[PDB]
């Protein structure tokens, strides 16, 4: 009881410290500071060399290390991407390092469907936009976007689960507040007819809580408590219906959350 | 088990126009929402030669002309335009569930 | 003085460690900052630590392993013209340093090679004057 | 490249056993599988089971009492083999190839089994 | 032999670093061969090798860093070079490393990496022992 003590203690002093008035002064004047630097550099922002010198430096790839896309800057990537660039003996044990392999029969596969296909370019596709937005909707509980992407298998466990909130008047708010760890974990073939799908995993950061439809009283989970979750997704692409505007062919068969922690 | 049936059993067109064969499953050929069936064509004296594959996918080295369509139970083939060649018997198969089942087959010929 | 340099894998060690701690500290405070002007208002105190320690674990490691690439990159290539000239010069450094940067975008194209290549060879003359300066 | 051989006897014996050996080449039956397929002229195509690619057989239940696949990894060779042999088992037998989506990409030449005497 | 403790803390940022960063080379390099389709393999062992190979060096670089700066933090107070001297540094960068999981969570990384150490120095100790016969 000693460290929850003490947590309520170190809060109330930063909370005084906070809203002191030399404190509140010190904030406000820090903050007026930082405000008047951006906007004295905001010219040279707008020089081309500082695009061309932000892209060499941070080009994108930052994203790998967390951070979670906000929906409406999720969608206006995407349309911006879409409007102008997405538009003896050793030798025998040698030779078996080169030989075809179940791995690259499935990723054969996803580049006849699209010859831009790789894994680090689907892995930059999932990070940016797949996996944030899916991840977003299941916690929110919008299955207008979850029925696009899940196949019928997953949806109908997801759509079955979020009847029974139905019932009992709550609804899903949730949020994701950083997804980390996107990446393409196995490609396998589903037998027996060699499916070829991509799994994929992810951490993400997250509050699940539920509020009563009615009132909006907090009926589970907390408002702070933040959730180190592991999700497990299996994906393959439809040859068909590769025209989609949303997901361009892609069909999540599976979508397993596990190994859910506490953290901050 | 799934029972495929090819019609037209037969097929005689000319040269440049389209012929189309047409497969009709007795169950759903579906598993995630693709459709397993495949199209096959044996000239007389050689092993059959697969055209298309999950019911849209040219085959390696196959020509453009051959396309597969259809979903559900319903699924058909077309040669457009035709050629002096490709005068064989083509089959559909699918591939949902064991046994591998092959449909009649349909001779298609020239005028 | 300080920082031995008895073989070349000390200066790859020192090097590395040196500028990846570089990293991580700009990388460290630069996330500090960003994730204090996105705390979202009326927010609990775990979530605006949440917020603020998001931001240093992404922009942190992104620099620090970012740099210590380039510094593993540049004593490597600094040790190896070394051993073909057979001495270390000012010189030498700024082409070691040129060529890192063009190695780490190669695959970006022919005109961010030369944004690359300045900033790191320009990273190396500073570093040649203050090594200079302090020894 | 992709390539397979199939040995078999034409002439079987009525009520013996056939038995063919599909030589493969350009791929390992590791990483694929081979699909054994009958062709009757009064039964066309029929499939009679599978040599899967994970090392696991499946027949067709009207000859699972008859067939017999094996397989070595090896010498890139698949069995097959039917028990007994009557009258309508007289057709061409094909080893295929499967690859993704079950698609009978490669086929044998075939080997044309006659029953009688 | 080594050089003065103090100092030698960036010796082993830069020591680990380079371990991890080579040693995700090799290991990311042949991941990404395996993976990528029949004509892309050394695209996507080029691929693998600059999309992780910088992270694990970063994660071998911070624990190699950190139980070094804690080794100097025990020798400094605890006058010593006692084969435990490593296993109070492992039980530290343990904790630190792990400290955003929770209390508990920091508490089974350090015990797990003390435990660890200790068997690191439970081998060294016999393998002197066995040259010593
Ligand atoms: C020097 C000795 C310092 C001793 C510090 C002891 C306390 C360590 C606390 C800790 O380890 O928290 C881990 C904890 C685990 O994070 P995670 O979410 O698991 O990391 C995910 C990353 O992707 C995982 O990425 P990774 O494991 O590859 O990278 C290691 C990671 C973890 O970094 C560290 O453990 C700290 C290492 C020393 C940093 C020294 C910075 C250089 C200072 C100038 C020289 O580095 C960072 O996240 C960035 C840290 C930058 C801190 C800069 C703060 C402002 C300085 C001005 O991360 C933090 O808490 C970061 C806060 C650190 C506060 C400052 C601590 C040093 C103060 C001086
Ligand atoms: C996206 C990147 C973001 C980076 C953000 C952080 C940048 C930090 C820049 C720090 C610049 C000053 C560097 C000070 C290093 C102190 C090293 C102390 C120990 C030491 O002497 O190691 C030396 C190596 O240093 C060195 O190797 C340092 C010189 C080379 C630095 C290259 C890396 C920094 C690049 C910055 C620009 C990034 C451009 C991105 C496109 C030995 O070497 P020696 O000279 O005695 O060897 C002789 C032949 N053995």
């Amino acid at each position: 009881k000693t460290l929850k003590k003490t947590g309520e203690t170190m809060e109330h002093i930063a909370t005084k410290a906070w809203e002191s008035e030399l404190g509140k002064n010190t904030r406000k004047a820090a903050a007026a500071t930082a405000k008047k630097l951006d906007e004295s550099f905001e010219p040279v922002r707008q020089t081309k060399i500082y695009k061309e010198v932000s892209e060499v430096i941070d080009d994108g790839e930052s994203s790998r290390y967390g951070g979670f896309i906000t929906k409406e800057q999720r969608r206006l990537k995407r349309e911006r991407d879409l409007a102008s660039g997405k538009r003896r003996k050793i030798t025998n044990k040698v030779g078996g390092f080169f030989a075809e392999t179940e791995s690259s029969r499935v990723y054969s596969q996803f580049k006849l469907m699209d010859p831009t296909f790789s894994n680090e370019s689907f892995t930059r596709h999932l990070r940016e936009y797949i996996v944030p937005e899916i991840l977003e909707a299941y916690v929110k509980g919008d299955v207008k976007v979850l029925k696009k992407w899940f196949s019928e298998a997953p949806f109908n466990v997801y759509a079955a689960q979020q009847k029974i909130f139905k019932e009992q008047d709550v609804y899903a708010d949730g949020r994701i507040l950083d997804i980390r760890g996107v990446e393409i974990v196995s490609a396998k073939l589903l037998a027996p007819q060699d499916i070829p799908v991509l799994v994929v995993g992810c951490r993400a950061q997250e509050i699940n809580l539920y509020r009563k439809k009615k009132t909006g009283e907090i009926a589970a989970g907390d408002e702070a408590n933040i959730l180190m979750s592991s999700y497990a997704m299996v994906f393959t692409r439809d040859p068909e219906q590769i025209d989609d505007d949303e997901t361009e062919g892609w069909k999540i068969l599976e979508f397993v959350r596990g190994g859910s922690r506490q953290f901050t | 088990d799934i029972v495929l049936t090819q019609s037209p059993a037969s097929l005689a067109v000319s040269l440049g126009q389209r012929a189309t064969i047409s497969c009709r499953a007795s169950e759903s050929v579906d598993i995630y929402g693709i459709s397993f069936m495949n199209w096959f064509q044996q000239k007389p004296g050689q092993p059959p030669k697969l055209l298309i594959y999950a019911t849209s996918n040219q085959g390696s080295g196959v020509p453009a002309r051959f396309s597969g369509s259809g979903s559900g139970t319903d699924f058909s083939l077309n040669i457009h335009p035709m050629e002096e060649d490709d005068t064989a018997m083509y089959f559909c198969q699918q591939s949902k569930e064991v046994p591998r089942t092959f449909g009649g087959g349909t001779k298609l010929e020239i005028k | 003085g300080l920082i031995p340099s008895r073989g070349w894998t000390d200066d790859l060690c020192y090097g590395t460690g040196a500028v990846y701690l570089l990293g991580l500290g700009i990388g460290g405070f630069s996330g500090m900052m960003q994730g204090l002007q996105n705390i979202p208002p009326n927010s609990p105190g775990k979530l605006q630590l949440n917020t603020v320690l998001n931001h240093i674990t992404k922009r942190g490691p992104f620099l620090g392993n970012n740099a210590g690439i380039l510094a593993l990159s540049y004593n490597i290539i600094n040790s190896t013209i070394d051993a073909l000239r057979g001495k270390h010069d000012t010189a030498g450094s700024i082409g070691a340093g040129a060529l890192t940067g063009a190695l780490f975008k190669s695959s970006k194209g022919l005109k961010p090679m030369g944004y690359s290549s300045a900033m790191v060879a320009a990273a190396c003359a500073v570093w040649c004057s203050v090594k200079k300066r302090l020894l | 490249q992709v390539q397979l051989k199939q040995s078999g006897p034409g002439l079987v014996q009525p009520s013996q056993s056939l038995s063919i050996t599909c030589t493969v080449s350009g791929f390992s039956l590791t990483t694929y599988g081979v699909h054994w397929v009958r062709q009757s002229p009064g039964k066309g195509l029929e499939w009679l089971g599978v040599m899967w690619r994970g090392g696991s057989t499946d027949f067709n239940a009207a000859f699972m009492s008859r067939l017999s696949i094996t397989k070595d990894n090896s010498k890139s060779q698949v069995f097959f083999k039917m028990n007994s042999l009557q009258a309508d088992d007289t057709a061409i037998y094909y080893c295929a190839r499967y690859g993704n989506y079950d698609a009978m990409d490669y086929w044998g030449q075939g080997t044309s089994v006659t029953v009688s005497s | 032999s080594r050089d003065p403790c103090p100092i030698v803390i960036l010796n082993d940022f830069g020591g680990a670093f380079a371990m991890g960063a080579i040693g995700g080379v090799v290991w990311h390099g042949i991941k990404g061969f395996r993976n990528s389709p029949l004509g892309e393999r050394g695209s996507g062992a080029m691929s693998a090798i600059k999309a992780r190979a910088p992270v694990l060096g970063g994660n071998f670089g911070v624990w190699g860093g950190l139980f070094s700066t804690f080794d100097c933090a025990v020798k400094a107070v605890r006058k010593r070079e006692d084969p435990w001297n490593a296993i109070i540094a492992g039980f530290f960068t343990g904790g630190a490393l792990a400290v955003r999981g929770g209390w508990r969570h920091t508490r089974n990384s350090s015990i797990t990496c003390a435990c660890l150490l200790g068997v690191i120095e439970g081998v060294g100790l016999m393998f002197q022992r066995y040259a010593a016969w």
